């Protein structure tokens, strides 16, 4: 008993099954492409049931080469990937085949890369401080140990180059498993991320999973479920601290979206497949950590169009506990790495978690910077000379805490020259409660550009 | 820069001549032969003599 | 002059051969702005070439229980109901080669600059898969545009690809056509890893732009080593979409033997358009602005195949710059943001700088080089190491 | 430099045009001397056995329609396995008028064709409507599929006039007229091909079928040469077109005849009338290379310039001499 | 044989024929309409096949009247217009049919409004800059004489009034022929310009193909292709160098639209056809000039709602050489021709066409007015008195420029009743020159509006 | 005549147990064939 390809359109494949036959949703299926440039067994994950014996399904690899009346057998069990200590240091696809060393996970366990997220009475709200090193993430946006971590962005703002900065930060002297998940972002970061971890000797402790752009949409789809599927062997059966690094988590819902109308759904606002949130939940809960069991999780997210306001973001924002939030406007004036001050949040940014030290300097931090935002309107056109006495210090006082905020971080040395740098948490916080009294109102605002910490920016002050 | 325009003018009409000159002789040469090519061609498509 | 002129027909019609085979033929049922439905043809791969009478081919992108949907490449307007539908064979694909520079071409490889046939070495399919994390290396040789604001504050690698955006008329072919002009230097050294080879991909440019870019191209040398791949306005929907494609696999031959190209695609948007097109005459339903869901895969499936190969594969690179119209200023648009995050920088032209008589008109807070300083020579490196931030600022 | 190369460029610009001026002239020389020489019949007749020797070295319906068909043919078999020419006949009527009750009673087959398990009802409404009006036989066929579930309402309307046109194709195949039911049949088909304007009359359903059948009956059926049962198929399929073009029903019908019987109809085209000995080459050779036994319909097209060309399904062996002509003179450099 | 109208749908028109006789693509098809006063032979052009022998086919004239089934017989030949000099001083329709003498053309060539667009081996680029006297178009959109020119415009900016200026201007002492093709815009403009270029004795040299408002989608998409095969006669076949005036090309783009909208085609982002893009470059790729044959062609495009962004003005910006784009905001500051000189642009205006010094000269021209644009919102809450002195001496000479690239055309003399001017080239650019040195700094801004020269400037300084 | 009035009999005709199957099932909708008293 095999299938039949009759229907085929762009990665959505339709397959006729005897009536007896029929197989389950989310099974794998092989199909076979036999054109020489093409050939290849061709794995396709069924999405719908669709009557009279008819299946619909997601194609993996490109469907270019494929035959109608083609046999399509059923595996009669979903998609599996490689789980273990052996996929640690290696390079693996969506499918679960390595890249760096065809054949390796062969025989390795294999877990489906669909399951139920944990049960709620196993959820355990995480509120452990994770101290990354950058100003604004550790002052505003302080990131949870065990929660879940997300960089969100524009296009071209510096998502890959932060999220890198944050493996570089977190991952080196971390005690347990790191599994990296790139789902449709660019092959030349994920390749520079793969040197750059070899060369720092994490590797051994990292497993890559690659779904880049250059792949359909099922791919782009699966990838993240399969480095999921390692992220949750790594929680659940071996009890290590595990990190999952994702990027760009958006290119999920957008892979859904792009099968979403040759699946039949009709689309939802600006286009989206109406199953966006719960689909999205899915994965995103699946996540989680609980009790006992850390998953400390890193999502780039990508903004379409700028807009903070469009269905893909709104809906992943629930999902987290801390958010950098990434804007072109703050690139544009040089501030690297990007991060808006006001609209990047953090759950545990309470006095009763951070202290009340931290929380009175981050909390006073936003109340100037959200003045300064409310007078650049006045300043623009008015003037700054109009200005009252206290606005004027107020507005000298942000653009230095907007530019201190600036870090040289060490995945954007070949963006500065200047090598890298790091923070440490008190000095960030006395730093910036200095800031906001205006014990360095003297000092030329370009001081506090790229400088991270006071001794660097005692000694640019001196420079100029 | 002009001058080299100028001389590369020159020399491409004067190219021109000849090759125009030159092709109207094989023009000849070719018509010599068109005949038995178009007898081999005709041959060669019924797969037997012409 | 020699006796080619015999000898190249007395070869032919020697070598000539018509040998029957079965030929597996359909009938068009259906055919009108650039889409034909073929009944028949059970054997037809997906993105296959179907040859229709008149020489005319196209590709068949839908294939359902009924009929195969395709696109036909080319004049369309003799393509009628009850007419004879013959499958190539071989998946969509191009004739690649040396014998491309110096050639203007169709998107199916054809020559339209009305000089001889290009002799391809071989045949290359436009959807073989782009190299793997594992099959690439750092960018790290500069590709010298040759201007100043670009080679300092967005330096452009080999391997890397580079977006030039921008409104109407603020230098972004420009750009492009100089940073072609730039490698001639390069090109008379000799050496394949010294070489940069070009392929401008023409995209919904009306004739005499194309024209004017040739011979700009000419009156600076760049043509001897330059591909042109034109899909004017005139040409159909189909044409103008699977131009990028074409350009980029005839730089792909030349990227796997070891051999560094330059692609430009001027435009992207006008791919998108003609894409858009396809889809609503094939009748996908569309997504976001009428486009169809794939039109981000459309651009990733093509930017993405530019990258720098790893020593084990040759070496070889393909440099990308994209360009892209922006309506409006509007960088934040849904096709200009897909390719920014598609890409690994941006030359984010703006008229009103272009206007104050900043030429080549880079708006330096938004444009970005990904790559950044391992695309710069180590004296460019030091001396501007923090220009683009300091101009930011 | 440049000059050099654009003067390199012109004698290549010379080059190109004397060798196309060449070869377009050489083309047309052996196009005519190729047309004179496929003139003469011996010659024509040896390609054509050169042809030959070549070779000689060489569905619409879903699976739910799909397997109901094939069981009501099956039940069909097997009740019809001991039916007669009469009662075929009356079997084949009667389905026919069925087909006919539900085309025109449009939620009559809504409500018969309904896909759900419960067969009961179903059969209960076909015998409220139709028991006293017709034989057991047809009767039986009709309830068992009925009781069948189809993936959409028309597929019991086509499996009806399945069943129907099966019941004269038996008929014929008792009577033993099997061949000549095929032959003549074709000899409609072709004769719907020309004159195309009438296949499009026929194809017209919207007026009353009796119309249709009447015009049948005065330009094609109405001559005392057409078989009989083949004439009660032309009927019952103009009877039932719903759609379906005359020339291609009645095409397609044959194709049924042939298939039932085990072969595959291959429509050859050649330059004038194949002699007895090439048509069993043909034939032979035909069926070696589709391992099937083929029955082959001549096409005499004077336009191949004496080649020989051959369909079947979707798959054509073209040799004929004006495409190998057209390849040469398409493939000049 | 002939066929049967099987459906109507407004102007278009489905006809069935039988299996042989299906007619080509854009082949004419001839039905009848037999009631009463709207009795017509009604001219249909193929636009697509439908499977079962129909074709779906676009009536030139309305199809009030047509009755299902009435017999369909194809002409065997695409639309056909009359061509040859025997053209010239006379009145045309869409389908070739003369207006001012209704039998008149019947027994000359006729020409396929269909065919392809020259060979690119044909086409070089054109870079003579073609003077006209007006100052904004001279300075800083120079014309190229043989390229194509555009006058991008909403609703009652200037489009017409323009075009009648250049044909003044340009066909007015052309050694070559002319044609005027309508598209969409009034009868009583047609109407108009017959009468001018009949009393300016220019109409024995021009060609006039109208197809206008009234006319149904069909017309006013083919009215362009018919003007476009008699300026293609010309250039072809008598060698003669042509002038090529449309008005409006966005009329065929929306005639397309509707059209499409008939065919049952899905829309595209704003309604437009799919084809959007496709049938321009058909249309206006044709209008390029091959090697030793000029075409110049200038063409109104209406930008609907003054929406620079829409689809049409959009696709045909990038098929001109030369673009006006006129404003609504410089029209209700009279300054006439209302150009944009920031949005204008030309591709000769560089300094190996036209000159060092009138580059130089151009571009700082539009330094003044970009940096006046640029202070646009500070002059409208403020004014000018908060700018500093360097932006307040800017702002006044932008100002002065602003005004004094308006002029007083020639074809405005029947609204204003002032007699109109012409600037020879040198004179604009010594003159936009001294205003960028601020040697006329002093002079009032009034001296400036609609006076078209150096010395109609001083006497209006005088008058002051 | 008689046939709107044994469509409507069977109509009707559609204390036993309902039980229906799926016949679609995609995205958390499923359609289900039978159970006219749903
Ligand atoms: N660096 C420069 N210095 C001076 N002039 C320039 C420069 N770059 C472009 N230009 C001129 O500005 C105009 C821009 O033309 P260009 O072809 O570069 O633009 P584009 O982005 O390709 O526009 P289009 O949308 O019309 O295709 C042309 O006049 C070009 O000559
Ligand atoms: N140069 C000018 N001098 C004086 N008045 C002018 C001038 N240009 C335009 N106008 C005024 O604007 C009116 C409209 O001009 P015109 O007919 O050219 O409009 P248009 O831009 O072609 O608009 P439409 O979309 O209605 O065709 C003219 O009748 C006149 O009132
Ligand atoms: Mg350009
Ligand atoms: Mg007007």
């Amino acid at each position: 008993t095999a299938g039949r390809v009759v229907r085929i359109t762009g990665p959505v494949v339709d397959v006729e099954f005897p009536r007896g036959s029929v197989p389950e949703l989310f099974n794998a299926l092989h199909a076979e492409i036999t054109f020489g440039a093409l050939a290849k067994t061709l794995t396709l994950e069924v999405a719908q049931h669709l009557g009279d014996s008819l299946v619909r399904c997601i194609s993996m690899q490109p469907t270019d080469g494929l035959v109608r009346g083609v046999e399509v057998t059923d595996t009669g069990a979903s998609i599996s990937v490689p789980v273990g200590d052996g996929v640690k240091g290696h390079v693996f696809n969506a499918l679960g085949d390595c890249l760096d060393d065809p054949g390796y996970g062969k025989d390795f366990e294999h877990w489906s890369i669909h399951r139920k997220p944990p049960a709620f009475s196993d959820l355990e709200p995480r509120t452990e401080m994770l101290e990354t090193g950058l100003k604004v993430v550790d002052l505003l946006t302080p990131y949870v140990r065990g929660g879940k971590i997300a960089l969100f962005g524009g296009a071209g703002v510096g998502k890959t180059v932060l999220i890198q900065e944050m493996i570089n930060r977190i991952a080196r002297n971390f005690g347990g498993t790191s599994v990296f998940a790139g789902v449709g972002e660019r092959t030349r970061e994920g390749n520079d991320l793969w040197v750059e971890l070899a060369d720092a000797n994490v590797l051994k402790d990292t497993a890559l999973v690659f779904g880049q752009m250059d792949e359909p949409p099922g791919t782009r789809m699966r990838v993240a479920l399969s480095a999921l599927t390692m992220a949750e062997f790594f929680r659940d059966e071996q009890g290590q601290d595990v990190l999952l690094f994702i990027d760009n988590i958006f290119r999920f819902t957008q892979a859904g979206s792009e099968v979403s109308t040759l699946l039949g759904r009709m689309p939802s606002a600006v286009g989206y497949q109406p199953t966006l949130a719960d689909e999205m939940g899915e994965l995103q809960e699946r996540i989680t950590s609980t009790r006992g069991r850390s998953i400390t999780s890193m999502q780039a997210v990508y903004v379409p169009a700028d807009d903070y306001t469009d269905p893909a973001p709104a809906t992943t924002f629930a999902h987290l506990d801390a958010t950098t939030e990434l804007s072109r406007a703050v690139f544009s004036k040089g501030i690297f790495p990007a991060v808006d001050p006001l609209a990047s949040s953090s759950t545990i940014l309470d006095p009763a978690i951070v202290g009340d030290e931290h929380y009175r300097v981050a909390q006073e931090v936003i109340r100037i910077l959200q003045r300064y935002k409310d007078l650049q309107d006045i300043i623009a056109i008015l003037g700054i000379d109009e200005l009252s006495e206290e606005d004027k210090q107020l507005v000298n006082r942000a653009r230095r805490i907007e530019r201190f905020l600036s870090q040289n971080m060490m995945a954007a040395e070949q963006f500065t020259g200047q090598p890298g740098s790091t923070v440490p948490l008190k000095e960030t916080i006395e730093a910036f409660d200095k800031l906001t009294k205006g014990e360095f109102d003297h000092l030329p605002e370009q001081a506090f550009f790229l400088i991270g910490g006071l001794d660097d920016l005692a000694k640019k002050a001196e420079s100029l | 820069r002009a001058q080299a325009s100028g001389e590369v003018a020159q020399t491409l009409t004067q190219a021109d001549q000849q090759l125009s000159a030159q092709g109207d002789q094989v023009r000849s040469g070719l018509e010599s032969s068109v005949d038995g090519l178009s007898a081999k061609l005709a041959s060669r498509i019924l797969g037997v003599d012409v | 002059s020699a006796a080619d002129i015999e000898g190249a027909i007395e070869d032919y019609v020697s070598s000539f051969s018509a040998d029957t085979e079965r030929e597996e033929i359909g009938t068009v049922i259906d055919a009108g702005d650039g889409i034909a439905h073929v009944e028949g043809l059970p054997s037809v791969m997906t993105q296959e070439l179907l040859e229709f009478p008149g020489g005319v081919l196209g590709v068949a992108l839908n294939l359902d229980e009924h009929s195969v949907g395709a696109v036909i490449l080319g004049e369309f307007e003799k393509i009628e109901e009850g007419q004879q539908v013959k499958r190539t064979g071989e998946v969509l694909s191009v004739p690649v080669g040396d014998a491309f520079l110096g050639r203007v071409v169709n998107p199916l490889g054809q020559p339209i600059d009305g000089q001889g046939d290009i002799a391809a070495e071989t045949r290359r399919a436009l959807e073989l898969q782009a190299p793997s994390v594992v099959q690439r290396q750092s960018v790290s040789e500069p590709l010298q545009t040759g201007i100043k604001a670009i080679d300092a504050m967005t330096p452009i690698g080999r391997g890397q690809r580079q977006l030039i955006i921008g409104d109407r008329k603020t230098g972004k072919t420009a750009v492009c056509v100089d940073t072609i002009l730039n490698q001639r230097e390069a090109w008379l050294t000799g050496d394949p890893k010294q070489q940069v080879r070009c392929v401008y991909v023409a995209i919904g440019q009306k004739g005499t732009t194309i024209a004017s870019v040739k011979r700009a191209l000419e009156e600076g040398g760049a043509m001897e080593y330059t591909t042109i791949v034109a899909a004017p306005a005139s040409d159909a929907a189909g044409f103008k979409w699977l131009a990028p494609y074409t350009g980029s696999a005839i730089g792909q031959h030349w990227m796997y033997n070891g051999k560094h190209v330059l692609i430009v695609f001027d435009d992207l948007s006008k791919q998108a358009d003609a894409y858009r097109a396809i889809s609503l005459l094939l009748r996908r339903p569309p997504g976001r602005e009428a486009f169809p869901g794939d039109v981000f895969y459309l651009h990733s499936r093509l930017l993405e195949r530019c990258a720098k190969l790893s020593d084990e594969l040759g070496g070889g690179s393909m440099t990308g710059l994209p360009i892209i119209e922006t309506k409006a200023n509007d960088i934040s648009a849904f096709i200009p943001t897909n390719v920014i995050s598609i890409t690994d920088g941006q030359c984010f032209l703006e008229s009103d700088l272009f206007n104050q008589g900043v030429r080549p008109a880079i708006n330096v807070g938004v444009s970005v080089s990904r790559v950044g300083g391992a695309a710069q020579i180590k004296a460019m490196k030091e001396v501007a190491g923090s220009l683009r931030l300091d101009l930011s600022q | 430099a440049q000059g050099a190369q654009q003067i390199q460029l012109m004698r290549q610009q010379l080059i190109r045009q004397l060798r196309t001026g060449l070869g377009a002239e050489a083309v047309n020389k052996a196009a005519e001397i190729v047309r004179a020489h496929v003139a003469d019949p011996q010659a024509q007749s040896a390609t054509v056995d050169r042809f030959l020797s070549e070779l000689e070295q060489m569905s619409r319906l879903r699976a739910a329609s799909r397997q109901s068909l094939a069981a009501l043919v099956e039940k069909f078999d097997s009740v019809a396995g001991g039916l007669d020419a009469d009662g075929l006949t009356n079997l084949a009527d009667e389905l026919a008028s069925v087909a006919k009750l539900l085309l025109s009673e449009t939620a009559l087959n809504k409500h018969l064709a309904e896909p759900t398990d419960d067969s009961a009802p179903k059969v209960r409404l076909l015998e409220r409507l139709l028991s006293d009006k017709v034989s057991a036989t047809t009767l039986d066929l009709l309830r068992t599929a009925v009781s069948n579930r189809w993936s959409t309402e028309s597929n019991l309307i086509d499996a009806v006039e399945h069943t129907a046109r099966l019941a004269l194709l038996k008929r014929a195949e008792i009577a033993g007229e099997v061949d000549e039911v095929e032959e003549q049949l074709f000899r409609f088909g072709r004769v719907l091909d020309a004159e195309p304007r009438l296949s499009a009359l026929l194809s017209d359903y919207t007026t009353p079928a009796e119309g249709r059948v009447a015009l049948l009956d005065k330009a094609l059926t109405g001559r005392p040469g057409v078989n009989q049962t083949a004439a009660a198929l032309l009927s019952q399929t103009v009877g039932l077109l719903r759609g379906e073009r005359a020339d291609e029903a009645v095409i397609d019908l044959a194709e049924l005849a042939v298939s039932r019987r085990g072969e595959v109809v291959a429509h050859v085209s050649a330059a004038a009338e194949l002699s007895d000995a090439q048509r069993t080459r043909l034939t032979e050779v035909l069926s070696r290379i589709y391992g099937r036994p083929v029955s082959v319909q001549l096409h005499v097209d004077p336009e191949l310039l004496g080649g020989l060309s051959i369909t079947v399904g979707d798959e054509v062996i073209d040799g004929s001499i004006a495409s190998r002509l057209a390849a040469a003179q398409t493939g000049l450099p």
